[PDB]
């Protein structure tokens, strides 16, 4: 019924039923000396966030997200080019008497807009690395800041329409998680890790968070990333 | 030289026509190929994707995501209308801007089947019936939910059942969807607000198109 | 599902461009670009990337004895006129077509030419991380520059058709909801998702 | 005659097209080919040639021949740095005037590894140590000779071998090669004057160019 | 590697002259000649000996019915043209051809030409030992002359469009790194290597 | 090119020629037939009622 997953020296607990997203139906592989390194396939578990009655959604740029993440974060720096995948843990801790649906999606090259059209948003409002960003439910007014109106996903489009990307739903009534493997995406098969988010994590609800009178009023979301298949150019000569 | 006889339509640019040309650059050396995942070959591929429909795009909802939030009354009167809609994918501002809607009106035509699927996002030990009824093109809408029990129909409980799925036999470039309150919904205890419904649609089968032209939503 | 295909859908001409100059800075000139028009740029970025070549077309016109118009293609990284009589109007490396009035209009196929294996539509990255005025572009969607001049008072007006050939695309993307406001970016005012109605019931 | 009609792209010149063309003088007979010593077919040919480097191109040296010979100070601080370069054959004045740096300045992209032969031409009976270093792209460059050792590096003991050689496992259209004093250098007697060293560079392996340009050196 | 092949280097067709005549010594000639352009001097100068059929096409354009022009090749040894009604205009062994405004440009192929083996792009003697002023005239080098008339007040303008085929090359030389001075010498002002540096370690 | 010449009634337009032409739309696929009761092949099907 539940399954223990160990990764280096991080164990986590998922279930035995629970379904997994293959996104694009393709599992992360292996790919000028190319140098790989398994010593940061572990679990890296996220601060949790609080969901709300008023929660409005979440987001995370994946190679961002991990570079203060002990040797994950080294290798994005003594290396200057790499490509990794990654398996996403999402899970929400919830009773019986808790309602509420999450949309859990992961979106490549998910370029966001500006709140002001003249400008382009500065970096630490498209990304606070770890730290999750917070959509917006009213438009947001700024200079650098990023159009986080969740209705437009920050990118302009309908945000019933993100089920076009990889995802999965978490309806509290029949489950509490997600899993989704996400393959390395690219134009080119090996980037600078610092100068380019290959996907968003974007955690956004459709039905807000309420519950019977008595009952918690939030629930924890909490996300755990394991990369895969990590690749960085060799650093030796030849 | 060889005779030849030029002809009407000689020297002349069609827009649509399909030549060879010469190559600005014969002598450079293509980048190859590499696998890139998520390739798309027909457009149908996006059309069989399901996304959430703006059911509630009501004024004062379109502009948020209630917009694909349906309202549930738990003590609302029994057997009144839930929702409903007119059931056309290339008009309907409920199905328009839809993954399927939106590639539709790059075509003049079309036709096939399509699926709606409801889905129940009350608590887990919230139980209750809603009846979901169709009604075929030129049918009108019903106006009771005895009227609605009479045509095509099920019976949707949601304490088994946290989703439901209809196939319409015929969506083409008319029918509606209706949903009534069979029952109030029960509830173990006294909650802060209402339960919510949220509907998605795709092509169900194999769904034809036939003549391309500009978007009207530039 | 014929008209389906992504061939069918992208493989069609448009104009792109339409411009004028005379012959007596004289000189027009464009970017190869395929944000410039809002039905083409709105299907190609329903995908992620792409590969194409590109046919052009010119149609040329003009107005006040045998007219001869030069259509010069600057491949990324060639040099740049910046002067009608400017030395790199003669570079071997920069293909050129010399035209005159009367005949069929001038042809050319650039092919796929980036150094990555796609075009991409859309950029989550800076050219520079330094610069934050860099979000959102990336260096390898050059596809190079046209110049166009008169050979040696009349004023030439050139229209120019683009048409996309052999193209594949991977991962979809929702086609957007906002209009579009520049070019250079993908900045958005804030908008609903449909129009609206008056009551969530059927009639 | 045969019916045709003209397509765009007609009667037009076309700088880079390839087509057939009459020969002005088909009755003369064209002298035949006899061997000649030498044939390139590729200028890969000559980028694989090794050519001398002007290390020392400071002001005052670039007009001399001196600028290709490194000082070898007998008596320098230990540790002290030798000497040292960007590692980037299409831009960094140490490089792009080489056989190799030339050829690629034809062309706007390029991409292999290079190889870098270090000669020292002191006397045959002076001996010491040099630490040869190399500092991955974007690893800055090191500022101490510990530093450099603890880095990827040869440690070239004159003594035993009067050149070394190196092959960078990257070089594309950056990194660093320093050379430490590890040890002085020891002779047998009071010389005139210092060592030199001197370095060539070659294309190592498959070298790869891409699109071909006018060369920014006229 | 395929750019990287003599052929895709130098076969490749540039701008070699250019000039102008008037209908009213009223003719225009080149002399055909592998020097007068820099950049295609300078890779071609990148081998001692080669051989290759030329192609030339010619723009002409003209300003003030059907005007028609005379092209003219005198091979080398052919008799030359010093009036506009030479006798010399009508040798059967001077190929020419005839062109009217408004169709494509001329045309024509001229075969590798010498009696020697390969051309020379050096040469370390003499065509004459008594005479020093001849010194690096290789006399096996003449490619032949271009002559060009109207056939009967404008004024004509032409650019000769050079494209080497069928390229061989032998015995690869350094690149020149002095500005050319003259095209019939390899005279040279003395020049440093390369561009300066500060100091010679690394940062 | 290929040398060739073009002979008397090039470039003109006769009413009554057969010559292939491009299409319009060679996108379009075209909607098949069924049968239709009646098809009429020659005239002499009319004459003869």
């Amino acid at each position: 019924r539940v399954r223990s997953i160990t990764l280096g020296n991080s164990t986590i607990t998922t279930q035995e039923c629970a379904n997994v997203v293959v996104g694009y139906g393709t599992w992360p592989t292996y790919l000028q000396p190319t140098q790989p390194d398994v010593a940061t396939c572990r679990f890296y578990t996220l601060e949790s966030v609080m969901w709300q009655q008023s929660s409005p959604g979440w987001w995370w740029k994946f190679p961002d997200a991990l570079s203060n993440m002990g040797l994950f974060g080294q290798n994005m720096q003594y290396h200057y080019l790499g490509r990794a995948g990654y398996t996403l843990h999402v899970q929400c801790n919830a009773s019986k008497f808790h309602q509420g649906c999450l949309l859990v999606v992961c979106v490549p090259e998910a370029e966001m807009g500006c709140a002001t059209i003249a400008n382009k948003p500065d970096q630490k409002s498209l990304s606070n690395g770890e730290t999750a960003n917070v959509f917006d439910s009213q438009n947001t007014s700024g200079q650098t800041a990023v159009q986080a109106n969740v209705i437009n996903a920050g990118m302009g489009i309908g945000v019933g329409n993100l089920t076009i990307f990889p995802h999965q739903w978490i309806n509290l009534r029949t489950n509490n998680s997600a899993t989704i493997v996400m393959p390395y995406v690219n134009s080119v098969p090996m980037d600078n890790m610092f100068r380019h988010n290959n996907f968003t994590l974007m955690i956004i609800p459709f039905a807000p968070l309420s519950y019977s009178t008595g009952a918690t009023t939030y629930v924890p979301i909490t996300v755990t990333v394991a990369p895969m298949c990590a690749e960085y150019n060799g650093l030796r000569l030849a | 030289g060889l005779p030849t006889m030029l002809t009407p339509g000689s020297n002349q640019f069609l827009t649509s026509d399909d030549f060879q040309s010469p190559s600005a650059m014969p002598q450079f050396d293509v980048t190859p190929e590499m696998a890139i995942p998520g390739q798309v070959n027909n457009l149908m591929e996006i059309a069989e994707v399901d996304s959430v429909v703006p059911v509630n795009n009501t004024e004062g909802k379109v502009m948020s995501i209630e917009a694909y939030q349906i309202p549930v009354q738990s003590n609302s009167t029994n057997g009144s209308q839930v929702f409903g809609f007119p059931l056309i994918p290339g008009a309907s501002s409920v199905l328009n801007r839809t993954l399927l809607g939106e590639i539709l009106n790059y075509y003049t035509h079309w036709s096939g089947s399509i699926k709606l699927t409801f889905m129940f996002c009350g608590s887990a030990m919230a139980t209750g019936k809603f009846l979901l009824a169709y009604s075929p093109p030129g049918a009108g809408a019903p106006t009771t939910r005895k009227e609605a029990m009479l045509g095509t129909h099920v019976i949707w409980d949601v304490g088994l059942q946290s989703s439901c799925v209809l196939c319409i036999p015929w969506i083409s470039q008319g029918g509606y969807i209706t949903c009534w309150y069979q029952t109030n919904i029960v509830v173990p205890a006294d909650t802060q607000s209402d339960c919510k419904i949220l509907c998605f649609v795709s092509a169900c089968n194999d769904f034809s198109v036939r003549m391309l032209k500009d978007t009207p939503f530039i | 599902r014929s008209e389906s295909t992504v061939e069918n859908f992208l493989c069609r001409s448009a104009c792109v461009y339409y411009t004028t100059y005379k012959n007596h800075d004289n000189f027009a000139q464009w970017v190869i670009n395929t944000r410039q028009v809002a039905q083409l740029r709105r299907k190609l970025e329903m995908f992620t990337y792409a590969r194409f070549d590109l046919e052009l077309t010119f149609v040329i016109t003009s107005s006040q004895p045998v007219l001869t118009h030069q259509i010069m293609y600057v491949p990324p990284g060639g040099p740049v006129p910046t002067k009608i009589n400017s030395y790199s109007w003669q570079t071997s490396t920069n293909p050129s077509v010399f035209w005159t009035e009367g005949s069929a209009p001038p042809r050319i196929s650039i092919p796929f030419i980036s150094i990555g294996n796609a075009y991409s539509m859309f950029y989550d990255g800076w050219a520079r991380f330094d610069k934050q005025g860099t979000y959102g572009i990336n260096t390898l969607n050059n596809m190079g520059t046209l110049y166009m001049r008169h050979v040696n008072p009349i004023v030439s007006t050139v229209r120019i058709y683009f048409k996309p050939k052999h193209v594949k695309t991977w991962v979809p993307r929702p086609p957007r909801l906002c209009q579009y406001q520049k070019a250079g970016n993908v900045n958005f005012e804030p908008s609903g998702v449909t129009e609206g109605r008056t009551e969530i019931t059927a009639m």
